[PDB]
């Protein structure tokens, strides 16, 4: 179907998971032209909550050298993930792991590969697949290596930033997570470490598939399930409130004294019914449904839910074999989801919540469409075209760059230039503010046309902004421009550009404004640095030589006033 | 070059050099000369690079708004026009366009020691007197003249009496070049002329309440510009703008049925308009713009029937509009610009084929009720910034 | 939908905050005896009309120390009480927050069915401010509270047959609780038990009508529209300030300060550009900034930051560039003492905010940059000058004056001269003041004519003509 997977592949994944169900960490199964890899699960409470850290849930920030693409280009903040899973991955990915040779021979074989796991190894499979995408896929477009990750009720292993990063790179479609209606394993990590610190050992022991002779304590199991569902309900209510946006002050005041796990579903999910299978791709909708699909039906149901939660985790064979006969429905395809919401067992509350989530998605899509329409209008591009091919050539012919002419505003054209700059800055900062509140699709920031437009607007306007900032002595009252004067839009544009191709020439003039007037020695090193970067800048078009090297440009004057030895041993001697 | 354009240019050359002129002034000047098609000739002359045009204010020019178009010329062009006019003229009365300038309170040498009755048959006569000159009247008469312009600068000025001798005059323009408003007197000389059509006053002190008492038999349009405040048979257009101290419009303007268009703009010290305004049955356009002290409009506006255009752009302190505007059926166009803080009553539902001119912020005021109303189209026009006011400054 | 309220209601009924508070209150109950029951982290303390607050102030003066200590400790602070203890606790917490800083964790005051007479003026003062975010009340759907002089302040949590719903719409809360007050007060423990049972229940019905949610959504949309409209109009305000910049440049080119030019134009209008600048741009920027300062003061844009730098830095320049016009208009009518008697509120607010913010800046100024484009820091400077002028007149036209007023005026003149010399030494005044036909030259001529033989630093500086080379280099 749309997921891109079929029956035989799912059966092979399940077989590999059952085979790796033993203590062997990595198990390889080469079938046809696909080498599937399975990981060993773990049923010890220590494997879930790492006892080395002090966090209330076990969160840890990722490093830059390993996951460069798992970050927010705008905020530039690294995401958080589980600690035990990361440690297991790093241990199974060491030189002696032997996984590197297998992965390299597979990538050389040009065959399909999938990472799967039943309870927790599958979670690690995620931590592996992302790695497989951060070292070969993103960097090696030569390959057609679209990986496939398949999990069966794996707990959340990523926060909101993790899902945002997975979505911004078009990788969310490479994940699949089958989960039954009654399976508390995925929601376990959503509970507090202390609320279930005691019942966690017996719960993990009873959940162990190999050791099934554990004395199931009904009281402890029921209390643990109640605590987990209560914390899940709290987090779901918080999420629905923050999505509604009402009562932000009271919400923050209440959260100041409350705690909630930052985990969030990553990738597409698929709930399994007795005869039908439902699919959901929205993270917020999946989180909202995780609590309502298992809501207490009645007294007898509220008492029997523990047995079902304990048995469905191992009863995955039932659905893995019955997938042949079942109903498939994409909740995003149809709109009146009441059909599936009733045939599964959810009430009007979850229905309304998922409806609200869908309307929010549609509203953000419409906002993106409106932004595209407003940016595609000729009335907007005309300002840039004029500022580019009408203002610069005249000033250049006037034997001086447009920067100085804008500084000493003595012509009528300067007024129009300032008006156009103000309008463009306002529009760009409005778009930035709309995108900062998480109101645009994740793919928006990944587009190439928008990146190129922002880069052009920056390269064209930023010098004018610097001139306007320095021409009125604003730095004296606010400080250097590179600290508390640079607009946020330019920073985001520069970060996006630097990330797409893989400080900035635009702020070149800014530097020229600081060294001017001060002694040469106290800034020598700094100057040297510039003399280097600027060079390569002339090769990358970041700064046109026809402007800086002009006659009346302040840069030429400053470079001439420098000492003799500097001009003697500097590569810029030819230009002057 | 067309002969008509050459004549229009030689007539426009009557004005002095280094003076910012308004399009309405020259239009009213050469109105009776070549009918009501002056804008076409002006645009044609501007296209040939002979004259320079500058939009000062609203960019809309086809709508007939002649209050936002400054006309500027070059010193060389004015000198060449003056030389050509002097060459064409061969005698005192033979000259069709003669301009005089009695500097230092000294009359012209020709008319200084005249024996016979000084009367010149010039279609356009221009007299420029400096503030130093007493502006005393002399013995003369215009036998054949259609328009007359006066460039005065003295604080006190009395129009001469020989103007009454004229009988072919149709419009007079009184331009004052002084830091303070001038004082005019002896206006009775203008009430006798039955061939006058348009009157224009700029930067002068005049008593509006005395205008109707003057007894203007047949006058069509009255234009005001920088007026200092202290029966009309053929009046049809009254235009007043940039007049301070006018706290309230007069009452005589409410007893004229022939009045068609009435628009006062850029009048700060004006908070309330006379409620006795519905009597203007033949009222088609009413433009109240650039007035801050004006917060509410006349509630008794439904009395008007032949209302086609209504513009209130410029007033941000406008609380609301007439609650029964829908009663008028002839209303077809309304431009509510730069008016954000204001609520529109639902009575607008009883209107069709309405083109509402506004901007993005005011566009929502109509978008909120787009489905309910039918045959209503919004039009958003983005302003255009320029420094023409500095040239006028 | 308004159900979102009930949504967070769930959370506020999931945690043992209200349950623990009610248990502690019952234990203390089962005299302003402020019993502090803070065990480990929370600050659970039960409160045991205006006369009651005035009396309790005795112990509140000492309890404020522990309150501030707990606040600085970052521990959760809760303050509630009975029908009267609840109102007393609300008053105490309101006063503390009025004296407390928003930076630290703000407190929360819950009223356990405690009627409180809320003056309409007080409610309007903090109508949409963050203050209400600290106050919450308990009101059962059965019992109502009908009051005329009092007004509802803060958010209210209305119960139901099963569950509860929180709201903060003043009009909606009044319409809901508009019912008369019922003497019979159900046991709060029974209400808590019913709420817990409802939470444990499967589903819950909705009782709020459609008009309440309609009005709530209307208010939210209108407030968001005002927010975004001001945000966008900031750019048009900058564009309009560009026109004032160009006008000031043109006036400076004429060898006459723009302040005196605007004053003369207001005295005798003779041009159109001046009228347009005085009635089109200034009147719009003034209203925009007034609305900004009036609405942001209630609910700041961000916590710990009264407003973003994009707004504060722009408002600083707006003030420093526009205040002279207001000073001229104020001194043209005859009134005096603009700094103290007739200074607006938004100007002072912006000045105070900028002074409090820029203190952390590490700016540095050189002794060579040109000051032709500098803006006077002391916006009220011109005002002072005007005042001095009056004194000058009182020393020339006035005859037969007493020696006391004479010496008072002399001291005023000497202090003004010292202040101007100090402000000039620090290079914090644009050279435009030294223009030929500016009021400053007239004041200097008057002071020279009235001086005689006395000489000081400013006198020599002006006589030596050094002012010509003040900002040129
Ligand atoms: N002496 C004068 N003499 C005569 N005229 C003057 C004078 N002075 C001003 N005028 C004129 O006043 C008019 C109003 O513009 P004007 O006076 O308002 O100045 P301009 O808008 O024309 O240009 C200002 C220049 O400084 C940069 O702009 C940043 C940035 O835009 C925002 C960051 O905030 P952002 O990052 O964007 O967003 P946030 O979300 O808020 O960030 P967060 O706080 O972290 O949350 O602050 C802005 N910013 C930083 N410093 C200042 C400052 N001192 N004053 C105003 N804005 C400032 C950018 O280089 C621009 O060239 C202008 O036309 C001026 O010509």
């Amino acid at each position: 179907a749309l997921t891109g997977i079929n029956g035989d592949l799912i059966t092979r994944s399940w077989s590999a998971s059952k085979q790796a169900y033993l203590t062997e960490r990595y198990h390889k199964e080469e079938a046809g032209a696909v080498v599937i890899f399975a990981f060993q699960p773990s049923f010890s409470e220590k494997d879930f909550f790492d006892p080395d850290n002090k966090s209330s849930f076990g969160e840890i920030k990722l490093n830059r050298v390993q996951f460069p693409c798992m970050r927010k280009i705008g905020k530039g903040d690294v995401a958080t993930v589980n600690e035990a899973f990361l440690k297991n991955l790093e241990a199974i990915i060491d030189p002696r792991t032997s996984f590197q040779a297998s992965v390299e021979m597979a990538v050389r074989s040009r065959k399909q590969i999938v990472f799967t796991g039943h309870s927790s190894g599958g979670a690690t499979a995620i931590l592996a697949t992302v790695w497989y995408l951060e070292k070969y896929f993103i960097r090696n477009p030569n390959v057609y290596l679209e990986p496939r990750c398949v999990t069966f009720g794996a707990p959340l292993v990523g926060d909101s930033i993790f899902s945002h990063a997975l979505g911004r790179e078009k990788w969310s479609r490479f994940f699949v997570n089958f989960v039954s209606r009654f399976d508390i394993v995925p929601r376990i990590m959503l509970a507090r470490k202390a609320s279930v610190e005691e019942t966690l050992p017996h719960v993990l022991a009873q959940l162990d598939p190999r050791k099934s002779s554990v004395q199931e304590s009904e009281q402890r199991i029921t209390e643990f399930y109640t605590r987990v569902m209560r914390d899940t309900s709290t987090v779901a209510n918080q999420a629905v409130c923050e999505l509604t946006g009402s009562a932000e002050a009271f919400l923050e005041t209440l959260s100041s004294f409350l705690e909630l796990s930052p985990y969030r579903p990553a990738g597409t999910f698929v709930f399994s019914t007795e005869k039908r299978l439902v699919a959901v791709n929205n993270s917020d909708a999946i989180l909202q449904m995780l609590f309502y699909t298992s809501q207490a039906s009645d007294e007898q149901e509220w008492s029997l839910i523990p047995f079902r939660s304990i048995r469905d985790h191992h009863s995955y064979e039932e659905l893995v074999q019955s997938m042949g006969k079942k109903l498939f429905n994409h909740l995003d395809g149809e709109n009146s989801i009441e059909s599936t919401l009733n045939d599964l067992g959810v009430s009007t509350r979850g229905r309304q919540y998922v409806q609200a989530a869908l309307e929010e998605e549609k509203k953000r899509v419409e906002n993106q469409k409106k932004i595209i329409q407003v940016i595609e209008q000729e009335r907007f591009l005309k300002k840039l075209a004029w500022i580019e091919d009408e203002y610069k050539p005249k000033c250049q012919a006037h034997k001086n760059g447009y920067y100085d002419s804008f500084k000493v505003s003595n012509e009528e054209n300067d007024f129009k230039a300032n008006v156009k700059r103000a309008e463009l800055a306002g529009v760009f900062d409005e778009v930035l503010g709309l995108m900062k509140k998480c109101q645009l699709p994740d793919e928006f920031e990944g587009d190439i046309d928008w990146i190129k437009l922002a880069t052009r607007y920056r390269r064209l306007v930023e010098p004018l902004d610097i001139a306007n900032y320095h021409r009125h002595l604003k730095n004296e009252d606010t400080g250097p421009y590179m600290k508390r004067g640079r607009p946020t839009r330019y920073i985001y544009a520069q970060r996006g550009y630097e990330h797409y191709i893989l400080e900035c020439g635009s702020c070149f003039w800014a530097e020229v404004e600081e060294l001017k007037g001060k002694p040469y020695e106290e800034v020598e090193v700094r100057v040297k640095t510039l003399e280097g970067m600027l060079g390569e800048w002339i090769t990358d078009g970041e700064v046109d030589d026809k402007e800086i090297f002009l006659e009346g440009s302040t840069f030429r004057k400053w470079w001439i006033t420098l000492p003799k030895n500097h001009k003697s041993h500097s590569p810029l001697r030819d230009y002057m | 070059l067309p002969h008509n354009l050459r004549e229009c240019f030689l007539d426009m050359a009557s004005f002095l050099e280094d003076q910012r002129i308004i399009a309405s002034t020259i239009i009213d000047l050469w109105s009776a000369s070549y009918g009501k098609e002056g804008m076409n000739n002006l645009q044609d002359l501007a296209s040939r690079n002979l004259l320079k045009l500058l939009p000062i204010g609203r960019n809309e020019y086809e709508d007939g708004f002649y209050n936002e178009l400054l006309v500027k010329q070059d010193n060389v062009l004015r000198e060449f026009a003056i030389n050509q006019c002097l060459k064409e003229s061969s005698s005192i009365f033979e000259r069709k366009r003669l301009n005089l300038e009695i500097q230092d309170n000294k009359f012209p040498n020709w008319c200084l020691n005249p024996k016979q009755p000084i009367v010149i048959n010039a279609s356009l006569f221009s007299i420029s007197t400096d503030d130093s000159f007493a502006s005393s009247w002399f013995e003369m008469d215009c036998p054949n003249v259609e328009a007359l312009v006066l460039n005065i600068s003295s604080s006190n000025y009395a129009l001469p009496n020989f103007i009454a001798t004229m009988k072919e005059l149709k419009v007079v323009i009184i331009i004052n070049h002084g830091l303070e408003p001038a004082k005019l007197t002896n206006l009775s000389c203008l009430s006798s002329l039955p061939n006058l059509k348009r009157i224009r006053f700029e930067k002068v002190s005049i008593s509006l309440l005395d205008i109707p008492k003057l007894g203007l038999k047949s006058l069509e349009k009255l234009s005001l510009w920088f007026c200092h405040v202290v029966t009309l048979q053929s009046l049809q257009e009254i235009e007043i703008d940039y007049c301070y101290n006018l706290d309230e419009l007069p009452y005589w303007i409410s007893q004229v049925v022939s009045l068609k268009k009435l628009s006062v703009t850029n009048c700060n010290k004006l908070c309330r308009v006379i409620e006795a305004i519905g009597d203007l049955r033949d009222l088609e356009t009413l433009r109240l713009s650039s007035c801050a002290s004006l917060l509410e409009l006349p509630e008794t506006i439904d009395r008007l029937d032949n209302l086609r255009f209504l513009d209130v752009s410029g007033g941000f302190q406008l609380k609301n509009l007439p609650l029964e505007i829908g009663k008028l059926k002839k209303l077809e166009k309304i431009s509510m610009k730069d008016c954000y803080r204001c609520e529109l009553p639902d009575s607008v539902k009883n209107l069709e084929n309405l083109e509402v001119k506004c901007d993005e912020d005011t566009a929502f005021l109509w978008k909120i009720l787009k489905p309910e109303m039918k045959n209503l189209t919004i039009t958003e026009e983005k302003t255009e910034h320029n420094l023409n006011l500095l040239q006028l400054f | 939908s308004s159900l979102k309220g009930s949504a967070l209601g769930k959370l506020v009924v999931t945690s043992g905050l209200l349950h623990s508070s009610w248990s502690k209150i019952l234990e203390i109950h089962n005299g302003l005896e402020f019993q502090i029951h803070r065990e480990e982290k929370f600050t659970l303390v039960v409160f045991s009309a205006f006369n009651l607050f005035t009396s309790a102030s005795t112990s509140l003066t000492y309890l404020k120390s522990e309150l501030l200590q707990t606040l600085k400790s970052e521990k959760p602070v809760i303050i509630t009480g009975a029908a009267l203890g609840g109102s007393v606790a609300s008053l105490y917490t309101l006063w503390l927050l009025e004296t407390i800083e928003p930076t630290l964790k703000r407190p929360l005051c819950i009223t356990f069915g405690s009627p409180l007479i809320g003056d309409a003026s007080l409610q309007q003062i903090l109508e949409n401010s963050v203050r209400n975010s600290c106050f919450l009340h308990v009101v059962s759907a059965q019992t109502r509270i009908k009051m005329d002089f009092f007004k509802p302040f803060g958010t209210f949590l209305i119960c139901f047959d099963s569950g509860c719903v929180c709201i903060e719409d003043h009009v909606a809360v009044t319409e809901l609780l508009n019912g008369v007050h019922d003497s019979g007060l159900v046991d709060y423990s029974q209400v808590l038990n019913r709420l817990d049972q409802s939470m444990l229940s499967l589903a819950d019905s909705r009782l709020i009508p459609e008009d309440v949610i309609k009005g709530i959504e209307k208010r939210a949309e209108m407030k968001n529209l005002r927010f975004d409209m001001m945000f966008k109009k900031l750019n048009d305000m900058k564009i309009s300030m560009a026109y004032i910049e160009w006008y000031k440049k043109k006036c400076k080119e004429v060898k006459i300060g723009y302040y005196d030019r605007f004053k003369t134009q207001l005295a005798f209008p003779s041009k159109e550009f001046d009228i347009n600048i005085k009635n089109h741009h200034k009147s719009e920027l003034n209203r925009f900034w007034k609305s900004v300062v009036e609405e942001v003061e209630r609910r700041p844009q961000s916590d710990a930051s009264i407003l973003k730098r994009r707004f504060l830095f722009s408002g600083n320049n707006y003030r420093r560039m526009i205040e002279p016009l207001d000073i001229a208009e104020y001194y043209l009518e005859g009134r005096k003492e603009y700094r103290t008697t007739g200074r607006s509120h938004h100007y002072v607010m912006l000045e105070k905010w900028f002074g409090m913010e820029s203190i952390l800046i590490e700016k540095e100024r050189c002794k060579k940059r040109d000051l032709s484009d500098l803006l006077t820091f002391d916006s009220c400077f011109w005002a002072e000058v005007e005042d001095s002028l009056i004194v000058i007149n009182q020393l020339n036209t006035t005859v037969g004056m007493r020696d006391d007023v004479r010496e008072v005026l002399t001291r005023k003149l000497v202090e003004f001269e010292g202040y101007v010399w100090e402000i000039i030494t620090k290079r914090e005044v644009s050279p435009e003041i030294f223009l030929e036909e500016s009021s400053f030259m007239k004041w200097w001529k008057e002071y020279k004519k009235i001086k005689g033989f006395n000489s000081s630093y400013l006198t020599e500086f002006m006589n030596t003509r050094k002012y010509e080379s003040y900002g040129k280099s």
